């Protein structure tokens, strides 16, 4: 018995899809090459509304009811894409090949720029050594209690509890 | 003027020229056959026995004749003296020299 | 050629060249137009008007600043080590670059 | 006229432009031309420490500054970047001494 | 000479025909005329069947005239070849040959 | 002042060889998976973790500087962290690591069933047209006949073609004991299509015999075409065979399990004046080939009809075609513009 497509999409048989997928793939592409410019999308989109029809191929009520179907959420998928952040963020980002030649004068930097962040590393280096030589100088409990904010950080709550002294008297001495 | 880089071009890149003519390449005499698809077939008899057959279109004109005795390194057919005819009949020194 | 067509103006043309600055809303915080930029001279700031921009009249020399800029520059994590760094010395390094 | 100035990011090479402070390009027929007057240095010098080897070419300026002798030219960065090209096609490039 | 070297190396060796009861040599397999004799003496000492070898027949070719593009892409460097032209097939080539 | 004087000579060399590259050596070279198609947050232009720009993968951004920044300066060199695991070095790290997308399907390399000769048909002995048949899940390709008969009764022979329904019912007459058998029984019933049946089947392939084989049949032919065909066929042989002496070179890794990932500062992404950006085309081709794994990963996770999966591993084969050879392809990939994608070997 040759049964229609419709009722074997409605057994369980995954011949149907591929009934189905063979018939109406292109009109689907055409679908989202109407709403879309970006043809790998369209195809992700065309793959997601037939397995989705599959999924719900226990909501179908008739033989044309399935190509609806199709349709409708291939649209609906195209329009999702209009708000993504995602998909409006990597399409408005050009190509670097539509400059020619840009390998020759863009993508550039100056190692001016690098000698110059590393010096700044060692001034910045060379205050914290004297800082840390200056530490030694100062009442022990001054020390610690710097030592301690330099290796948890400025935790006036868990410091206050570790030495005995309120928020208010630990703040006050660091 | 114009007409020479072509040329050298084409020499330096060992390809043939637009009218190849047709060399016999032993020593006998020549008969024409049966006209095959519009190519007259050349079939030359050497003094041993040896039997070469040769296609020349027909449109292009025809040097030698019927009952006709050639040499190895006589065209056959009106046309440009390829370099690998060259190679295949004077040798490689030839060759050389001619390119 | 003669000097004289140097010296009469006789073959001088007037060139005009046109600099452009965006100064946009970025992530990092809104970058700001000021004659106040830092790690640099107050001579070569000594040209520059309220909103960093060169005044009418001025010649330009190779490396002189046309539209001075600031923008934020990349804070990470404030660790504590850069927190009593900074509580100490001061801000000299206000977070701005060139 | 450049002596030093921004490179590529890519290559490693210096930049092509007034506006980018860029320098000269030595295209191939000039390679063909310094191989046929025989400099094997001054090709080597354009080759590796006037363009991409990165450590060359400051070790090549304190040099010059310092009055020392060269340093000696190591492996140019372009070739790196088409040795990662080609291990990205699924190539097994090897160097081997 | 490529074609030089190859036939020198099989220049005065045998192709062994027939095995025999030797463990050593196999079919197929071109050895030198002074192991063949060693490897005849230790099968006769041992009473077992003598292997049998052919003289190594030498290639046969003949001069040709090739092209300079064709010359460049045929360099024995894949990397001044890959760096002219066709650089995918160079490649290719090179990686599958293991060059 | 001057810069650090790195002592790290370059290691003198004399030779470069050059051979097929197999899964093992790209994972060994690789110091992570790029799991992700995202190159920086839209929200924040920070390289995105596990992606194509990831500093866990490629190395950090900044000089000496780890990417949370709780590490910084010279002095903790080498300490990756605990918080975001990005190793505190030079930024210039970013030119030398690499990374690997690992292939939930093998994908055939587009070079060695393209540049003609056909390598691999070559090996295999399928015509062209045949092969992209296999390659393009079109048909499905017999590597062990097994017990299993025809429709008919007549003999299946090794290398044979047969559509979907074709090998549903050759599977139907099957014996149920059989489908469960090892992949080392002889009578089993093996029938595959796309790139794992060409790893099966030059994975059997023995060189040596092929060969032998091969100068048997030039030797023993009447027909001169025949002749050129085997000859032409013993030339691929034999340069496998060569290659086999100098390295370890096997037929199988001309099928990719694993796509081997560039170092970022190659593949650039620069911000742009107007506030817009400007990426590389390799960016986006490694953004196709993993878009295509993950759905075709998630499909196989909710078992997918068997023509969603067969079209997605065609279109992850399409999409790794694109990343090495975009020209090669009927259809190559083009932006909005119909300007053609660069490729790897463009
Ligand atoms: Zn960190």
């Amino acid at each position: 018995m040759l049964y229609s497509d419709f009722e074997l999409l409605k057994i369980g048989d995954t011949s149907a899809l591929d009934h189905i997928h063979a018939k109406y793939f292109r009109s689907i592409l055409w679908i989202g090459r109407q709403w879309l410019n970006d043809d790998f999308l369209i195809e992700s989109l065309v793959q997601d509304t037939f397995l989705k029809l599959w999924v719900n191929r226990d909501k179908l009520e008739s033989p044309e009811h399935i190509f609806y179907f199709l349709r409708f959420v291939m649209k609906r998928e195209c329009i999702s894409y209009y708000r993504k952040p995602k998909y409006k963020f990597h399409k408005k980002v050009n190509s670097l090949e539509d400059y020619d030649n840009y390998q020759d004068y863009m993508v550039g930097y100056d190692p001016v720029n690098d000698s110059e962040n590393l010096d700044e590393q060692e001034s910045t280096q060379k205050s914290f050594d004297h800082i840390k030589s200056i530490l030694p100088l100062l009442n022990a409990d001054k020390r610690h209690l710097i030592e301690l904010c330099l290796k948890y950080g400025f935790q006036y709550k868990a410091i206050s509890k570790v030495m005995g002294k309120g928020i208010h008297e630990t703040s006050r001495e660091i | 003027i114009t007409g020479g880089l072509p040329r050298v071009t084409e020499l330096f890149e060992a390809r043939n020229p637009s009218n190849p003519a047709v060399v016999t390449e032993i020593d006998g005499v020549v008969s024409f056959g049966k006209i095959k698809r519009g190519n007259r077939e050349i079939i030359i008899e050497s003094k041993a026995g040896e039997v070469k057959k040769y296609l020349v279109k027909l449109s292009n004109q025809i040097l030698v004749q019927e009952n006709d005795y050639v040499r190895a390194g006589m065209a056959l057919s009106d046309g440009s003296i390829t370099p690998e005819d060259i190679l295949a009949i004077k040798g490689p020194s030839a060759v050389q020299q001619y390119l | 050629i003669s000097e004289k067509v140097v010296r009469e103006d006789i073959f001088t043309s007037v060139h005009i060249d046109e600099y452009a600055l965006e100064v946009r809303d970025t992530k990092l915080g809104a970058e700001e137009l000021t004659n106040d930029i830092p790690n640099v001279s107050e001579e070569a700031t000594r040209d520059l008007d309220e909103y960093g921009m060169i005044r009418i009249g001025a010649e330009v020399k190779p490396g002189d600043i046309l539209i001075g800029k600031i923008t934020p520059k990349g804070e990470s994590d404030p660790t504590p080590e850069e927190k009593l760094l900074r509580a100490i010395f001061g801000d000299k390094a206000g977070d701005v670059k060139d | 006229a450049r002596s030093i100035g921004p490179y590529s990011l890519i290559t490693q090479q210096p930049l092509g432009g007034k506006a980018q402070f860029g320098g000269q390009r030595f295209g191939e027929m000039e390679v063909w031309a310094l191989e046929a007057y025989g400099a094997s240095a001054t090709l080597r010098e354009i080759l590796t420490v006037k363009s991409d080897d990165v450590i060359g070419r400051a070790k090549t300026y304190e040099s010059i500054v310092k009055g020392e002798t060269m340093p000696e030219p190591g492996l140019p960065e372009s070739f790196n970047v088409l040795m990662h090209e080609l291990k990205g096609l699924g190539l097994d490039i090897r160097l081997e001494e | 000479d490529d074609f030089i070297n190859e036939n020198d190396e099989i220049f005065g060796k045998k192709v062994v025909e027939d095995a025999g009861d030797s463990e050593r040599l196999k079919p197929g397999q071109i050895v030198t005329a002074r192991q063949l004799r060693d490897e005849n003496s230790i099968l006769r000492r041992e009473d077992k069947t003598l292997v049998t070898a052919r003289d190594a027949v030498a290639a046969t070719a003949t001069p040709i005239l090739q092209g300079i593009t064709r010359a460049s892409l045929q360099t024995k460097s894949f990397i001044s070849a890959a760096s002219f032209q066709e650089t995918t097939k160079v490649l290719n080539e090179a990686a599958v040959n293991g060059k | 002042m001057a810069r650090i004087k790195d002592n790290n000579a370059p290691k003198r060399f004399n030779k470069i060889s050059i051979g097929l590259a197999s899964p093992e050596s790209i994972l060994a070279e690789s110091r992570g998976e790029v799991l992700k198609p995202e190159t920086i947050n839209y929200r924040t232009h920070k390289p995105e973790r596990d992606g194509l720009f990831c500093e866990r993968i490629f190395g950090p951004v900044k000089d000496y500087e780890c990417a949370c920044g709780k590490y910084k300066r010279i002095r903790y060199r080498g300490i990756v962290c605990d918080r975001c695991g990005v190793e505190v070095t030079e930024k210039k790290v970013r030119r030398d690591r690499v990374g690997h997308i690992n292939l939930v399907v093998p994908v055939a390399h587009i070079w060695y069933f393209r540049s003609l000769p056909n390598k691999i048909g070559y090996l295999l002995g399928l015509p062209s047209k045949k092969l992209d048949m296999i390659i393009y899940y079109e048909r499905y390709v017999v590597i062990q006949p097994g017990i299993a008969k025809g429709p008919e009764g007549e003999e299946i022979h090794k290398l044979d073609f047969l559509t979907e329904e074709e090998y549903l019912n050759i599977l139907e007459s099957l014996p149920s004991e059989n489908q469960y058998l090892e992949e080392n029984d002889p009578n089993k019933f093996i029938a595959k299509m796309g790139a794992e049946c060409l790893i099966d089947l030059l994975a059997r392939i023995d060189l040596e015999q092929l060969s032998y084989e091969l100068r048997h049949k030039a030797n023993t032919e009447t027909s001169k075409q025949r002749k050129t065909e085997a000859l032409k066929r013993l030339q691929v042989v034999e340069a496998l065979r060569e290659s086999q002496d100098n390295r370890e070179n096997n037929p199988e890794w001309m099928i990719m399990k694993v796509i081997p990932v560039i170092p970022p500062e190659l593949r650039p992404l620069v911000p742009l004046d107007g506030g817009r950006f400007a990426t590389s085309d390799l960016n986006d081709l490694y953004r196709r080939v993993i878009i295509r794994n993950n759905r075709l990963k998630r499909l196989m996770e909710i078992k997918a009809p068997e023509v969603i999966l067969r079209n997605e591993k065609r279109m992850l084969q399409e999409a790794v075609d694109s990343l090495f050879d975009n020209t090669r392809k009927a259809s190559a990939v083009k932006t909005e513009s119909n300007r053609p994608l660069k490729s790897l070997s463009d």
